[PDB]
């Protein structure tokens, strides 16, 4: 959500999601990898074929 | 609404406590400028609570020693010159209550400060350690009142088949425990006693039964005494100070 | 909050002792015990001069009015006494704009107190503030009496009816006057006020 | 009571542009301390106050009605010869004397700023206290953190400075005033 | 019956003395050589909190027997007499935390009209109660402190802010000063000793 | 609300609140520290674990 978070213009925001957290001690815990991912969003595009790909 | 004449026809039915002790005469005055309040917020790990019939349960140690083959095991029989003579049997180590813990403890010690009286109920714990091929066998009991009646009553009791029926409790060294509990209730002519004088009664102690053996002579194994109070019951208060007895005049 | 102005106004302060005497040839009607000009920063009845400065002693009000330039206030005051119930007189407080002197009960405001009916706390009274516009000036010259514009006015406390006392108690008495600023209001912040570290 | 008080009758939008009903918004406006000449500069910490002498910010005046303090601080700073230059953070224990060490090696937040461009720094400084509250010029934490400026090269340069009480600042505790000057000082 | 907590707030003597007419009254204000000097204002008696109580009082010594830390809120009580023919005014008043910041801060702030503005209580003669109570709340840095060293803070003090008169010369008035704490919060095991500060290792 | 603050980007409005005002004397009060209260706002994100604090 890089573009959103440029667009918006605050620093802090960053794009939020909330995390699978696991093997809890004391109130404290380890988040998933799986779960940290944060979306490309080139991807979409190159796998779609959009034509900006081609430059037209 | 009235002006108050500088002591001259006060209210004469006040009455008011300050502290948990102490009643008062008249009430003080909630005059003053300002009200504060308790500034910092705890931020703070947790702890156990403390409270005073919860410290006086606390656990004490009482007595530490090594024990080993050369020491001698408690006779099955008496001969006269040791039965005229008041003969006591011997042991391998006496404790007196509950002045080994009270006046032995500076802890508890200082709990009982200006406090009056008191009642008590003891536990024991006797934890014996050694190897897996030596043998033996001990005894924990209780000598009772003992010292308050006649030096013959306490003296013709003293021989095995009668140590043996007194209460207690023995302890194998074939346990993988190796630890014992013995109770001893409350037990005197008086209610209650002030903890800092002498009033000693009930004498524990502890007795070979069976001589400690091994492959090789002059086999040993350690051995500790601990011991705390329950049911406990303090009452009055009074400044601390040792107490006098009956012919005595104070 | 301990940092709102009305916070700073509303705790009251001793301002100074003032002896009544006493018991033999008691002072005569109409001698003044105090004379009270309306402001919290006055040179006269605050503070002395050190070291050039003008240094003046006070409560925090009187610092936060001593900061900004333009200042409005009405008085509120609580007399107090040291005195046995054997001590008995009167008192005449009166409250003048522009003026000098006392001045009759009928020309201004006034408002007698016995003594012997003043039970302890003391007792409060309080005093509207009459001047041309709605904003008083901070900072004033004067060495004794307050300058113009820089004070509603003045307030004045005398001797009505003179002093008596039995042969058993002493002669003389004391008045505490203590006191508080109600609706006190401040503009423009900026001057030379500061702290007496160094000079 | 005996009041002849009567409440007034006045409006507030006539005569004058604002009205404030606080000390806390005298506090954020941000005013001149004292010059700092030489290579070894030192700034005040977040303890702040008992400067000398009789010149002094405001927020160092309103700083002795009060007993404790917490929150961030606020600087402004205008160096007199322009160039760029660094701000760095420091404590006692972490300074070091091998001679070939400097500022920069502990790892510390960091600003940098050209002045050419930018005349004008300005720098927020934290609250990394153990205690919710500060004693003013508190001596019971000697390692709180301090702040530092270095051109390169390590050239003498002047400094004007001006504080302020961060957003996150307050007072608590009213003592009574000290004495305090007011006039213009007499004669000469 | 008797409780830990219970025993800990009973009432506590803390001073008593004579007072009389020729004993100094506070000044309204002060000059150059005392400003510079950090000159304190004279008083009957002061008294530090709350040592004058916990190592004071060898009961509460006692009572608080290997536990590590704590926190307290003190009340006071004044208690004056004399006769209906004495002239006074007495005040009872909190220093705060004063000897943790700075000789000067301590300093300028003793004089009159600073001393009626900080938390306290007047006493006149004329009041037949003839006694007051004044309440401090817990204050510090640190959250909790062990009783048995110097942590030394706020002192309380006694002020005359008139002069004791009677018909004769050199009259004289009783009084005593009690205490008890409240609100306390005890916490942790520990043995029985003086604790050290940072730049001390132990 | 610094976040919507600077964003709306207009130096007066500062994040409006109406405080409980007591003790008036004369029209004239004294706000509770309690109404005065403003959000911290990074307090949330580190209490539900948001993803952006571990830099994902």
């Amino acid at each position: 959500d890089d573009a959103t978070a440029s667009q918006r213009g605050i620093v802090t925001q960053v794009a939020d999601t909330v995390s699978s957290i696991s093997n809890v001690v004391d109130g404290l815990g380890v988040p998933l990898l799986s779960s940290i991912s944060k979306p490309i969003g080139w991807v979409s595009n190159v796998v779609s074929n959009v034509a900006s790909i081609f430059g037209f | 609404s009235v002006t108050n004449t500088g002591g001259l026809m006060p209210s004469a039915t006040i009455s008011n406590s300050e502290g948990a002790t102490m009643l008062l005469n008249d009430i003080p005055d909630p005059t003053q400028n300002v009200f504060l309040s308790r500034n910092v917020t705890d931020n703070l790990f947790e702890v156990q609570d403390q409270n005073l019939i919860e410290s006086l349960s606390r656990e004490v140690l009482l007595g530490t020693g090594t024990w080993q083959s050369g020491q001698a095991e408690i006779s099955t029989t008496l001969t006269e010159q040791q039965l005229i003579t008041n003969y006591e049997q011997p042991s391998i180590r006496q404790i007196s209550l509950p002045d080994d813990i009270v006046k032995g403890s500076s802890f508890i010690a200082s709990k009982l400060a200006n406090i009056a009286y008191m009642r008590c109920d003891y536990e024991l714990y006797l934890r014996v350690q050694g190897s897996p091929f030596l043998q033996g066998l001990l005894l924990l009991w209780n000598k009772m009142n003992a010292d308050q009646t006649s030096k013959i009553r306490s003296s013709i009791t003293e021989h095995l088949r009668s140590i043996t029926s007194f209460p207690g409790v023995t302890l194998n060294m074939q346990s993988d425990s190796r630890s014992v509990k013995l109770v001893i209730p409350y037990t005197s002519e008086f209610q209650v006693f002030n903890p800092r004088n002498e009033n000693k009664l009930n004498s524990v102690r502890l007795s070979i039964l069976s001589a400690l053996r091994g492959p090789s002579t002059s086999e040993k194994a350690t051995y500790s005494i601990m011991g705390r109070m329950t049911n406990i019951k303090l009452y009055g208060h009074a400044p601390s100070i040792v107490s006098l007895s009956y012919p005595q005049t104070e | 909050d301990e940092m709102s102005i009305q916070y700073l106004a509303s705790r009251p302060y001793m301002l100074d002792r003032y002896t009544i005497k006493g018991g033999n040839t008691p002072s005569p009607s109409g001698t003044v015990v105090a004379d009270i000009p309306i402001s919290p920063v006055n040179y006269s009845l605050y503070g002395s001069i050190i070291r050039d400065y003008r240094t003046i002693f006070g409560a925090p009000v009187s610092l936060a009015v001593a900061m900004a330039s333009w200042w409005r206030a009405k008085i509120h005051l609580n007399l107090q006494f040291a005195k046995t119930q054997y001590h008995q007189c009167r008192l005449l407080v009166q409250y003048l704009p522009y003026g000098s002197d006392v001045q009759s009960l009928e020309n201004v405001l006034s408002q007698i107190i016995d003594i012997s009916h003043v039970d302890e706390s003391g007792i409060d009274l309080c005093f509207p503030s009459i001047f041309t516009n709605k904003w008083m000036r901070s900072y004033d010259p004067a060495t004794e009496g307050y300058t113009a514009g820089c004070a509603p006015g003045r307030i004045l406390i005398s001797v009505l009816n003179p002093l008596i006392s039995a042969s058993t108690v002493n002669d003389d008495i004391v008045m505490m006057p203590w006191l508080t600023w109600e609706n006190l209001e401040l503009a423009e912040p900026g001057s030379l006020a500061k702290a007496a570290i160094g000079f | 009571g005996m009041d002849y008080a009567k409440s007034d009758s006045s409006s507030l939008v006539t005569t004058m542009g604002e009205q404030f009903r606080s000390l806390r918004m005298l506090t954020r406006r941000s005013s001149p301390t004292d010059v700092l000449t030489g290579t070894s500069v030192t700034l005040p910490g977040i303890t702040i106050g008992t400067d000398s002498s009789l010149r002094q910010s405001v927020l160092n005046i309103i700083s002795y009605m009060y007993r404790f303090t917490k929150g961030s601080i606020s600087y402004k700073i205008i160096p007199k010869i322009k160039g760029d230059l660094y701000i760095t953070t420091s404590s006692a224990d972490n300074i070091e004397l091998n001679s070939n060490a400097y500022s920069f090696d502990v790892n510390r937040a960091l600003h940098y700023q050209n002045t050419a461009l930018n005349p004008v720094v300005q720098v927020s400084l934290p609250y990394y206290c153990p205690s919710e509250n500060l004693v003013i010029d508190s001596t019971s934490f000697p390692n709180l953190s301090n702040l530092v400026l270095t051109n390169l090269e390590r050239s003498s340069n002047t400094y004007t400075v001006l504080v302020s009480a961060g957003d996150d600042h307050t007072f608590s505790q009213l003592a009574g005033c000290p004495a305090f000057t007011i006039g213009p000082s007499r004669s000469a």
